[PDB]
């Protein structure tokens, strides 16, 4: 762990696999974007879950601030109030007036809508929950070669090793300072070998360890599918029906001008 | 019956997620990805599949949290493992097809059009960058890679 | 009766087969119901006695000295089913932690056996229950204390169920006192459950609180008898390279320092109540 | 030659003289040839003090007063490889910062990275490859295909291949068998009355007793008391409200006391543990 928060004790949030139908439905929906039901309503009929998060403003510059040259860089390129490019349809190109500002505004919230659903599935969610909903729609995919069972596996293990391994990533950095050492020390076609006393000894708890964690894996039941229960599962709740409502409303408030 | 090699892309797959995560304390990323390492070393004498799910092993499992390393935000995940799918099927042409029409063009190039348009705009506001992946990214298959990565590779093994 | 037969066993590394033999002698067995230790040089070969005997390892053969138990034998298509007449902690349980809760990883050796998950649930509390763990009910291993781990990895094979308990080389790199209360929490079980856990190499309470111990070197061994009958040996135990528990490196410490004891005095509460019957 | 604190404060995120984890109120005042400790029960502060003092991490309310260089709240990263030359803390299980092909190269990184050629450093790395215990097979080669006493040979010479005036060490043979470490901390006898000041962060009673002249304890995030092994364990409520234990030898004159002996003392040592059971049961 991890960025963001399961923070205490904010409003439902809850089921982390019913958060992922949602932030995937929530761009597979805001596709077919033609008129006035859709933005005004999904950017805040979206986004009305998204601010009920409550988590301070100041977040979302982690999400925007080191890199400004995508969004109104390239957002740009889209305004030309008819298809801004490469047009191609029709006939002028640059506005200020009631049509040309709308097309080209409207992304700054069908398109940075996505990139906060999205924040607040790694703000509100357990990353040891990220990964069981990633799995959960995962391992029915046994009609094709299978091999599902053993990412799954992978990843309690993948997420009980990213402690342990940047737990002594680190100490191999001060421990090699008895020895040295060489780390920030530029030089482009000079110095790369200052990464040397860390990676080396790295390499062996990728290859070493992963012998002896999986000899004991092995020696107690491990055959390894078939057979093999599971104990990792959470409930659904009378509760975690609103994101399956978030959607269906927005089934009928997608096409209601449609219709 | 000769496993033992998946549960290891548990703990290989533990570190180019955090390798990627800089062991931040002294930050040994200088300048962009320096995950490729042991990625190449899979290559050699241990499959094609192993590669892959590896990188959507990592641009999966440390995608949380935040998520997207390079660019701003939320997409290049398996677009950065089209680089990964084609790889294996010298150190000089393993950052020149990739620097040239390889890496970013499966990035931002799906990411920066979808209606069928123009995409070199946010591509290669990223030019230097893609050339400044290969200043120590070529000349890191000189130091860590033959002798040290590949080799010892074996040994734990095919047991 | 015995629980284990390693006759004339050996085993070879891959490499190193005519320039350094792993055993090639010893020639031991085990007491069905006793907890033993085996001590020797640290090059011995014997942190290996332990993957022998469930099929980690298929040394040399199975057919000139095999291991078997009373049940079973290693190794055919059964070699699974010597996993369940087994259960063995290990070195560093940071690594064989299968599962970043408690919970997960003591029932997924029910996993991997057809065994109901509300069954599962259950076998598992009193399993991560008897070792203290109920209060540390899903803490992350990467986050555990080093401490902890060997008692979320006994409950593993109470999980399972076995006959059989194992040390392989387990609290060594844990503090002094870290590993004595672990220590303890499997001599309960050989109360709570009277299995038989079977040691290998460290000192007095690992050696000499243990019912049997085995000296070995350099992969050979005399001495199979209980601590007290082999520690006495305590010259060609020095060209063997050890040492000798405390109850032994004082009554030696008394014997040059006057008060000379016979030489079979083992229990702690015979340091103490033999040594007030001198007061006089 | 004369380490002290006034005073010491390290919580990993800000604000002072808040709270109270970590490392609290660190003040002590050591000396040159000595045998220090840093002792207690797990989670006070000796893995997390153990890093301050060559500089792996500096304080957050005063001074690192030490053998020549002074680490402050605010200090940076110039003249580190004569301080680092200076001390030399060993981790828990050092034989993890191997990466060389010779062992050699492991010793040869100790003198080197902190100023000498390779034939000279050829004459560290050939030293401490013999006067650490190693045999003529083992005075250089591969540093893999060892074992983990004589890796942490290569662990505790390439961190001892220059020197150093202070050599601190968390738990540095630990995992060691019988025989293993009862070699590496005699050896840290001879190489710390050099002049040497010698810290140890264990947990091992029973190595005060034995190689100890001082020592330091902690508890819970704040420092209970700078000591020296006689006046530490003669009352067990030390022992119990301050989270700690005594050695075996010290640990058995209550259990020989408590029988109406009475030994001399609260000797904690096993040659003089048992020079009491006799001049008693006179």
């Amino acid at each position: 762990i991890g960025r963001y928060l399961p923070g205490t004790t904010f409003v439902y949030r809850v089921d982390p696999r019913a958060k992922l139908l949602t932030t995937f439905y929530f761009i597979i929906m805001i596709f077919l974007a033609n008129n006035w039901v859709s933005y005004l309503v999904i950017s805040i009929f979206g986004l009305a879950y998204v601010f009920a998060t409550g988590l301070k403003a100041r977040v979302f510059w982690d999400g925007v601030k080191p890199m400004i040259w995508m969004i109104v860089f390239t957002s740009l390129l889209q305004t030309f109030f008819m298809a801004g490019g490469k047009v191609y349809w029709h006939w002028w190109i640059f506005t200020l007036s009631s049509e040309g500002l709308i097309n080209g505004l409207y992304v700054f919230i069908r398109f940075a809508m996505i990139i906060l659903v999205s924040t607040v599935m790694t703000v509100t969610t357990k990353p040891l929950e990220i990964a069981d909903a990633m799995e959960w729609m995962l391992t029915p995919l046994k009609l094709f070669k299978v091999n599902v069972g053993m990412i799954s596996l992978v990843i309690s293990i993948a997420l009980r090793f990213v402690p342990t391994l940047f737990d002594q990533t680190v100490k191999i950095m001060n421990a090699q300072r008895s020895r040295g050492a060489d780390f920030n020390d530029g030089g482009l076609v000079k110095r790369a070998k200052s990464v040397v006393p860390m990676l080396v000894p790295l390499f062996i708890d990728s290859l070493e360890v992963a012998l002896d964690l999986s000899t004991a894996m092995e020696s107690r039941g491990y055959k390894g599918s078939e057979g093999r229960t599971r104990y990792r599962i959470l409930e659904w709740s009378k509760v975690d029906l609103i994101p399956v409502a978030y959607c269906l409303l927005l089934t009928i408030l997608m096409i209601t001008t449609r219709k | 019956y000769q496993l033992q090699r998946l549960t290891l892309l548990a703990l290989l797959t533990a570190m180019c997620v955090v390798l990627r995560i800089f062991k931040i304390i002294d930050i040994p990323n200088v300048q962009p990805v320096t995950d490729i390492i042991m990625l190449t070393t899979l290559e050699l004498g241990a499959g094609t599949g192993i590669l892959l799910a590896i990188l959507v092993m990592v641009i999966s499992n440390i995608f949380l949290g935040f998520g997207i390393w390079t660019l701003p935000q939320i997409f290049a995940y398996a677009a950065c493992a089209l680089t990964v799918a084609l790889f294996a099927r010298w150190l000089q042409e393993l950052l020149a097809g990739f620097l040239g029409l390889e890496y970013g063009f499966f990035v931002s190039l799906g990411m920066a059009g979808w209606g069928g348009w123009a995409a070199f705009i946010a591509y290669w506001v990223s030019g230097l960058t893609f050339d400044l992946y290969h200043a120590a990214g070529n000349l890191a298959f000189y130091p860590i890679f033959y002798l040290p990565l590949v080799l010892g590779d074996r040994f734990k093994k095919k047991a | 009766g015995s629980d284990n037969i390693i006759s004339f066993d050996h085993v070879t590394f891959t490499y190193p087969d005519s320039p350094r033999p792993a055993l090639s002698d010893l020639s031991f067995a085990i007491e069905r119901g006793s907890w033993t230790a085996l001590i020797g040089h640290n090059g011995s070969g014997k942190s290996t006695v332990s993957k022998l005997i469930n099929g980690l390892l298929a040394p040399d053969d199975l057919d000139k000295s095999s291991i078997t138990v009373d049940g079973v034998k290693l190794g055919a298509d059964t070699v699974w089913e010597v996993r369940e007449k087994v259960g063995i902690v290990f070195q560093n349980p940071d690594n064989q932690f299968v599962g970043a809760t408690v919970s997960d990883d003591v029932a997924f050796g029910l996993e991997n056996r057809a065994v109901p998950r509300p069954e599962m649930l259950k076998i598992v509390a009193q399993a991560v229950a008897d070792v203290g763990m109920a209060d540390y009910a899903d803490s992350e291993p990467s986050n555990l204390s080093g401490g902890q781990k060997q008692r979320v990895a006994i409950a593993g094979i109470l999980a399972v169920k076995p006959q059989v308990i194992i040390l392989d080389e387990s609290t060594s790199m844990l503090d002094p006192e870290g590993k004595e209360q672990i220590l303890d929490l499997v001599r309960k079980i050989k109360e709570d459950n009277n299995l038989t856990v079977i040691s290998i190499t460290h000192d007095l309470e690992e050696a000499a609180g243990a019912d049997q111990v085995l000296v070995l070197d350099d992969g050979q061994l005399l001495d199979q008898g209980k601590p007290e009958e082999i520690f006495p040996k305590v010259e060609m135990l020095k060209r063997i390279g050890l040492d000798i528990p405390f109850v032994y490196r004082l009554k030696q410490l008394l014997k040059e320092r006057g008060i000379v004891l016979p030489d079979e005095i083992d229990d702690d509460e015979k340091l103490v109540q033999s040594l007030w019957q001198l007061n006089s | 030659m004369a380490i002290k604190f006034e005073n010491v404060s390290y919580v990993y995120s800000p604000g002072s003289p808040l709270e109270a984890i970590g490392l609290d109120q660190l003040n002590f005042s050591l000396e040159e040839g000595k045998f220090i400790a840093l002792v207690g029960h797990t989670g006070s502060g000796k893995s997390t003090l153990m890093q301050h003092f060559n500089a792996l991490l500096k304080p957050t309310s005063g001074k690192i007063e030490i053998a020549g260089y002074t680490i402050t709240p605010e200090t940076g990263n110039k003249g580190l490889k004569d301080l680092r030359r200076k001390v030399s803390l060993a981790f828990q299980f050092s034989e993890a910062q191997l990466f060389e092909n010779t062992v050699l190269k492991d010793v040869e990184y100790g003198p080197r990275n902190f100023g000498f050629s390779e034939d000279e450093a050829r004459e560290a790395a050939l030293k401490w490859l013999k006067k650490v215990g190693l045999k003529d097979d083992l005075i250089e080669h591969s540093p893999f295909d060892l074992s983990g006493g004589q890796m942490r040979r290569v662990a505790l010479a390439g961190v001892l291949a220059y020197e150093p005036e202070i050599i601190c060490l968390d738990e540095p043979a630990a995992g060691l068998d019988p025989m293993g470490r009862l070699e590496m901390m005699q050896l840290f006898k001879d190489y710390q009355a050099a002049g040497h000041t010698v810290i140890l962060v264990t947990h091992n009673m029973d190595d005060v007793a034995d190689y100890a002249d001082d020592v330091l304890a902690l508890e819970h995030g704040r420092l209970i008391k700078h000591a020296s092994p006689k006046e530490v364990f003669k009352d067990s409520e030390w022992l119990q409200k301050h989270h700690l234990a005594e050695p075996r030898s010290a640990r058995f004159a209550a259990k020989l006391e408590a029988a109406g002996l009475k030994l001399p003392g609260q000797p904690l040592t096993m040659p003089e543990l048992a020079d009491a059971i006799k001049q008693s049961l006179k």
